[PDB]
């Protein structure tokens, strides 16, 4: 994917991976080397006028 | 089974005439809608991510 990291205060389960938006879309992570959750912002886009 | 309305029969005769003695000054609301949200979809984006 492509976007900006931040850490989260996402309440994970310990079974759980990442967390989907209604888009389906990937939006919070684990990091599989040091277990903390990270939010996922899409990069920053909009219109040229 | 709805109703429509209470029933009234006019107290119609070829000389008899109805006259207000008296008035009220009603004030009632009317709300229109004039807008929507302005909305912007990049349709490739939308379709590509
Ligand atoms: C290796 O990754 C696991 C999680 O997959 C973690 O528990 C462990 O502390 C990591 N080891 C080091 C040395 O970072
Ligand atoms: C007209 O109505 C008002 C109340 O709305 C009342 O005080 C007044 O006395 C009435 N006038 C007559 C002529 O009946």
């Amino acid at each position: 994917g492509t976007g900006v990291l931040t850490e989260s205060n996402k309440k994970f389960l310990p079974f759980q991976q990442f967390g989907r938006d209604i888009a389906d879309t990937t939006d919070a992570v684990r990091d599989p080397q040091t277990l903390e959750i990270l939010d996922i912002t899409p990069c920053s886009f909009g219109g040229v006028s | 089974t709805m109703s429509l309305g209470a029933e009234n029969s006019v107290a119609y005769s070829n000389n008899s005439i109805a006259i207000p003695t008296n008035f009220t000054i009603s004030v009632t609301t009317e709300i229109l809608p004039v807008s929507m949200t302005k909305t912007s979809v990049d349709c490739t984006m939308y379709i590509c991510g």
